[PDB]
RNA sequence: ACAUCUCAGUAUCGGGAGGAACAGAAAACGCAAUGUGAUGUCGUUAGUAACCGCGAGUGAACGCGAUACAGCCCAAACCGA
RNA sequence: GGACUGUCUAGUAACAACAUAGGUGACCGCAAAUCCGCAAGGACUCGUACGGUCACUGAAUCCUGCCCAGUGCAGGUAUCUG
């Protein structure tokens, strides 16, 4: 039979729709009003929080953090520029909002490592997303054979270098053949080309 | 002795003129710059020209001249003495990457040879059964229609 | 100048000679699909855009012939090399 | 000359890990096959395909020969402290 | 010649140049007009038209004519264009 969770799953394939319309429209009033980065005690999406690693345990943390909707917030050029370097309004940046997201929270515990995020959703100018930190020092984690692995300093600081999971994708690393020449094994050793 | 190692004291070096050698003008440009104003001679001229088919759709034939295989009948004893007979497909070198093996009519046949491959010409063929020989279609030659 | 709308000359096609129609090339529509429309697309952006930021040429004092001549019995056409002219009038 | 292009994702700037980093067990390849079988890297493929005021310039990969080789864990189903 | 006291080219210019009170026009009822910032935000502003912003003219005295075709700004606009 349908798990309980399949449940929390299909009514977000549809944010806009039925009782999760009405919850949206209600709690991102309550979220407006709150920080950049909000430690919660439960995951708004279950399904998709364990899918990615949760678990109901101690070193196991969730936070929402809350970024602005658009485009690059750049300067115009202050000197010698030709008219393709001009460009100020279309400019975007590399790096996707969800990406911005978890490394806001990473700062935020100092001590604990990025282990996934998903999206939450947004209004007309902002976008929600929660990330989940572990804490690599705690015991309770250190005994976990699903989430030891985080614990090994080449894991440290993690987010900050793309080994996340919205890090490696925006990396383009998604596909193993064809349009990914320049991407693996890695952006820097292709020089720079995508 | 060099001609290299004759320069000291020559002050230029056989440039002429010590204005001459110093930066691109001297050479008119850097590279190709030119190549259709103040230095378009001997230049293939601007243009598209064609078009390719892609390389997957490309076929690679594997050719060999008559002459070729009759010089070396008489050597090729490790192949099928008949009433000669020879499988083109053994002789030729780089047959294994090639989609076929074809016969071509270059040179004289002095004997007569009974050949297996999987294309010839009229001219191959000719010469072949001019000296009462036969010619072998192989099963992949069967793509003739 | 004036030209009959109608007269006898060599049919590349026939291959023999024929009445032919003359007729002024009208220019055909674009469909906007070829390969330069596409480039136009995918190399324009910030700033300057190179070849795709030129404008029209300009006009020459007086224009060739652009005509089309048409077999009136096997219906296909054929081009020629055309002359200037200040203004072509077809007769009937 | 110069605007796209080029110099170059270079100089330089912000953030971060290690003794090495990153990558990695196919929603692959597509010498189309009755074929190959995680990833790096070296040689080659090749200045080939592809880009480009189709100017100047720019520029891969599949495969191959080598080096070294190693594959596994969750979410869920069915259980329910 | 500039009204006056005043300002200026540190190091070839002290002047008739700049400033000035005085005259004039412009914008804005304040969640304003004008201006700074990529953003979070900020100056004017512990200010409110007898205000303060943006310009021109340059004490007093007598005056300041005609032109809206072009350019600029501003308002309107059946119809055309968009
Ligand atoms: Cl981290
Ligand atoms: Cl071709
Ligand atoms: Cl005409
Ligand atoms: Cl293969
Ligand atoms: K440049
Ligand atoms: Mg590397
Ligand atoms: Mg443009
Ligand atoms: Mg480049
Ligand atoms: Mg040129
Ligand atoms: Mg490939
Ligand atoms: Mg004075
Ligand atoms: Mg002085
Ligand atoms: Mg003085
Ligand atoms: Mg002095
Ligand atoms: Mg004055
Ligand atoms: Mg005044
Ligand atoms: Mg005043
Ligand atoms: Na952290
Ligand atoms: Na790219
Ligand atoms: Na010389
Ligand atoms: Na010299
Ligand atoms: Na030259
Ligand atoms: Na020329
Ligand atoms: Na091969
Ligand atoms: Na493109
Ligand atoms: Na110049
Ligand atoms: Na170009
Ligand atoms: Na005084
Ligand atoms: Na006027
Ligand atoms: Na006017």
């Amino acid at each position: 039979a349908r798990s309980a969770y399949s449940y929390i799953r299909d009514a977000w394939e549809n944010p806009g729709d039925g009782q999760l319309a009405e919850l949206q429209w209600q709690r991102q009033q309550e979220w407006r009003n709150e920080g950049a980065v909000e430690r919660i005690e439960r995951p708004t999406r279950l399904d998709k929080a364990r899918s990615q690693g949760y678990k109901a345990k101690q070193g196991v943390i969730v936070a929402r953090v809350s970024v602005r909707k658009g485009s690059a917030r750049k300067r115009r050029h202050k000197a010698g520029r030709r008219s393709k370097r001009q460009g100020v309004t279309r400019i975007t940046r590399r790096k996707d909002i969800q990406r911005v997201a978890e490394e806001r929270a990473s700062r935020t515990f100092p001590n604990l490592r990025v282990l996934n995020s998903y999206s939450v959703g947004q209004d007309g100018r902002q976008k929600w997303h929660e990330v989940i930190l572990i804490d690599p020092n705690h015991p309770a984690i250190q005994n976990d054979d699903d989430l030891s692995w985080i614990c090994a300093d080449d894991q440290a600081d993690r987010v900050f270098r793309g080994l996340t999971g919205a890090g490696r994708r925006n990396r383009g690393l998604s596909g193993k053949g064809k349009g990914s020449e320049k991407t693996r094994p890695s952006l820097r050793s292709n020089g720079g080309k995508a | 002795t060099s001609k290299k190692k004759r320069q000291r004291g020559s002050r230029t070096h056989g440039g002429g003129s010590h204005k001459n050698r110093r930066g691109a003008g001297h050479r008119g440009g850097r590279g190709d710059a030119g190549r259709d104003k103040h230095e378009f001679h001997n230049h293939e001229p601007l243009g598209k020209s064609g078009f390719k088919r892609p390389q997957k759709v490309q076929e690679e034939a594997a050719t060999i001249d008559v002459r070729e295989i009759d010089e070396n009948v008489t050597l090729l004893a490790a192949d099928d003495v008949a009433e000669f007979r020879v499988d083109v497909r053994d002789v030729v070198e780089e047959a294994d990457d090639a989609d076929y093996v074809k016969v071509l009519g270059a040179g004289q046949v002095r004997h007569e040879l009974t050949l297996i491959a999987d294309d010839f010409s009229e001219g191959a063929r000719e010469k072949v059964e001019g000296a009462g020989g036969s010619v072998e279609l192989t099963d992949l030659g069967e793509e003739r229609q | 100048m004036q030209m009959p709308r109608r007269f006898n000359t060599y049919c590349p096609h026939c291959n023999e000679h024929q009445e032919h129609e003359v007729e002024k090339v009208r220019s055909g529509r674009q469909t906007g699909m070829k390969w330069i429309d596409r480039q136009r697309e995918r190399n324009s952006g910030i700033g300057n855009d190179g070849k795709f930021s030129k404008v029209p040429g300009g006009d020459k004092p007086t224009k060739k012939t652009d005509l089309k001549y048409r077999c009136g019995e096997c219906g296909k056409a054929h081009l020629r090399e055309g002359w200037r002219a200040g203004r072509l009038e077809f007769q009937e």
